C-alpha cells in the first residue's frame, strides 16, 4: 500500500 | 528530444537544506513551466511547486516557507531548494514538464533524485564476487554475481559489462543491515561455456560517496 | 485538498485479460484526471490525460473513462510488460493531488526456482566477515522458504531476504538469501546448506558446499 524506498514501487 | 536531467542522489543532515538542479533540453524554460514532485514513503506522490515561463512561482501549501525554486533560462537550469529537512522528507525528488505551457499534465520527467535525510556519514561499498561454480550451475547455465556491501545511503547502480549485458540480470533491492549500512546483490545467469571466453564485470556506482568499482567475476 | 482513492491497492490478472483501475475523488472533479504508469526504477509515465484523451506513444490497449467522482483506467488485453504501479492525478482543484496507486501483478503458471549457492569470497574473508548467498532464480509464485543449516545446526535470525519485482518478460520473481557470519564462526564449520521449499518443487532442494571443497 505504501511507496518503498529500496524498490521505488508500492509495497503493501 | 525533450529531456530533464537532475543532479545526483545524496545525503542531507537533519535541519540542513536540499539542493537539486534540473537541466533541461529539447525546449526552452522561457516557453514552459517546470514542476517539482516528490515521492515519499509517508505521502506517496506529492506536488511541491512550479516555476512558470516568466519566473513566477507557486508552492504547495505546506512548503510556502521552506521552498525556493529558481532558474537560469540561458543555461536551461532550474534550481530547487528546500530548507529544514527532516527524516520524513526522505523521498525521490522529480522535476517535470507538462504538455502545454500552462497545464499540469506531466508528460516529461527527470530521472529523479533520491534524497536521504540522516545524521550518518556517507560510506562507499565493498564489492565482492559471487563466483560461478559446480554448486552454481544448472544444465549448461551458470549463475554469477556481485555482493555490494556496507554502503550508505541508497542508491547504488549496478550494470554488467558496461551496459552490454542485460539478459538474465537481476539486481535485488537493497536491504538495511543492523549496522545501518545497506547491502545488495546483483546476479546474472550465463551459458557455462562462455565462462572461459567472455569476461564478466559488474560495474558498481555509489554516487553519494563517488565510489566506482568494476569487479571482475571469475570461476574460483 | 481533494482526496483520491484508488481501489484495490493490488490487482492480479492473467495475460490477455481486461483490467480496470478505479480512482474515486472526494468531490466532483469534472474530467480533470490524468493517469500514470510507474515501472521499477522508473519515473511516472503519462498514459491518459483528462479522463479519456490519448497520449503519443502509449499503446492503444490503454484507455480511460469517467466523470465527476468515478474514473476508470482500462487495459483491454493485458501484457506482461504492463507490470507496474498505476496512479491517478486530479487537477480540477489546486493543488493537483495524486491517488495512492494500484499495483498490477500478473498470474502465470507455477515455475520452480533454480537454486544456486555462493561461498564467501576469499576477498571478503579478509574483512573479517563472511556472507553466504543462496539465489532462487525465476520462480512463481512469490512464496518460498529458504532454510539455512551449518553443520546441521538450524540458522535463525542471521539471514536476510530480498525479492525482485515481477519480471516484465516472463512474470517470474527471483530471491536472494544472504546468511551473514563472523569469519571466526565461518572457519569453525564445514557444511553450508540452503534448503529451498516452493510450490513448484515436489520436495525441498538443497544446495550445499564444504568450506574448502
Ligand atoms: C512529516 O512530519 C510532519 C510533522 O513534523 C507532518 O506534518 C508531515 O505530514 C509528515 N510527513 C511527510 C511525508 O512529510
Amino acid at each position: 500500500g505504501q511507496a518503498d524506498l529500496s524498490t521505488r514501487r508500492l509495497k503493501g | 528530444q525533450v529531456q530533464l536531467k537532475q543532479s545526483g542522489p545524496g545525503l542531507v543532515q537533519p535541519s540542513q537544506s536540499l539542493s537539486i538542479t534540473c537541466t533541461v533540453s529539447g525546449f526552452s524554460l522561457t516557453n514552459y513551466g517546470v514542476h517539482w514532485v516528490r515521492q515519499s514513503p509517508g505521502k506517496g506522490l506529492e506536488w511541491l511547486g512550479v516555476i512558470w515561463s516568466g519566473g513566477n512561482t507557486d508552492y504547495n501549501t505546506p512548503f510556502t516557507s521552506r521552498l525556493s525554486i529558481n532558474k537560469d533560462n540561458s543555461k536551461s537550469q532550474v534550481f530547487f531548494k528546500m530548507n529544514s529537512l527532516q527524516s520524513n522528507d526522505t523521498a525521490i525528488y522529480y522535476c517535470a514538464r507538462a504538455l502545454t505551457y500552462y497545464d499540469y499534465e506531466f508528460a516529461y520527467w527527470g530521472q529523479g533524485t533520491l534524497v536521504t535525510v540522516s545524521a550518518a556519514s556517507t560510506k562507499g561499498p565493498s564489492v565482492f564476487p559471487l563466483a560461478p561454480s559446480s554448486k552454481s550451475t544448472s544444465g549448461g547455465t551458470a549463475a554469477l554475481g556481485c555482493l555490494v556491501k556496507d554502503y550508505f545511503p541508497e542508491p547504488v547502480t549496478v550494470s554488467w559489462n558496461s551496459g552490454a549485458l542485460t539478459s538474465g540480470v537481476h539486481t535485488f533491492p537493497a536491504v538495511l543491515q543492523s549496522s545501518g549500512l545497506y547491502s545488495l546483490s546483483s546476479v546474472v545467469t550465463v551459458p557455462s561455456s562462455s565462462l572461459g571466453t567472455q569476461t564478466y564485470i559488474c560495474n558498481v556506482n555509489h554516487k553519494p560517496s563517488n565510489t566506482k568499482v568494476d569487479k571482475r567475476v571469475e570461476p574460483k | 485538498d481533494i482526496l483520491l482513492t484508488q481501489s484495490p491497492v493490488i490487482l492480479s490478472v492473467s495475460p490477455g485479460e481486461r483490467v480496470s483501475f478505479s480512482c474515486r475523488a472526494s468531490q466532483s472533479i469534472g474530467t480533470n484526471i490524468h493517469w500514470y504508469q510507474q515501472r521499477t526504477n522508473g519515473s511516472p509515465r503519462l498514459l491518459i490525460k483528462y479522463a479519456s484523451e490519448s497520449i503519443s506513444g502509449i499503446p492503444s490497449r490503454f484507455s480511460g473513462s469517467g466523470s465527476g467522482t468515478d474514473f476508470t483506467l482500462s487495459i483491454n488485453s493485458v501484457e506482461s510488460e504492463d507490470i507496474a504501479d498505476y496512479y491517478c492525478q486530479q487537477n480540477n482543484n489546486w493543488p493537483t493531488t495524486f491517488g495512492a496507486g494500484t499495483k498490477l501483478e500478473l498470474k502465470r503458471t507455477v515455475a520452480a526456482p533454480s537454486v544456486f549457492i555462493f561461498p564467501p569470497s576469499d576477498e571478503q574473508l579478509k574483512s573479517g566477515t563472511a556472507s553466504v548467498v543462496c539465489l532462487l532464480n525465476n520462480f512463481y509464485p512469490r512464496e518460498a522458504k529458504v532454510q539455512w543449516k551449518v553443520d546441521n545446526a538450524l540458522q535463525s535470525g542471521n539471514s536476510q531476504e530480498s525479492v525482485t519485482e515481477q519480471d516484465s518478460k516472463d512474470s517470474t520473481y527471483s530471491l536472494s538469501s544472504t546468511l551473514t557470519l563472523s569469519k571466526a564462526d565461518y572457519e569453525k564449520h564445514k557444511v553450508y546448506a540452503c534448503e529451498v521449499t516452493h510450490q513448484g518443487l515436489s520436495s525441498p532442494v538443497t544446495k550445499s558446499f564444504n568450506r574448502g571443497a
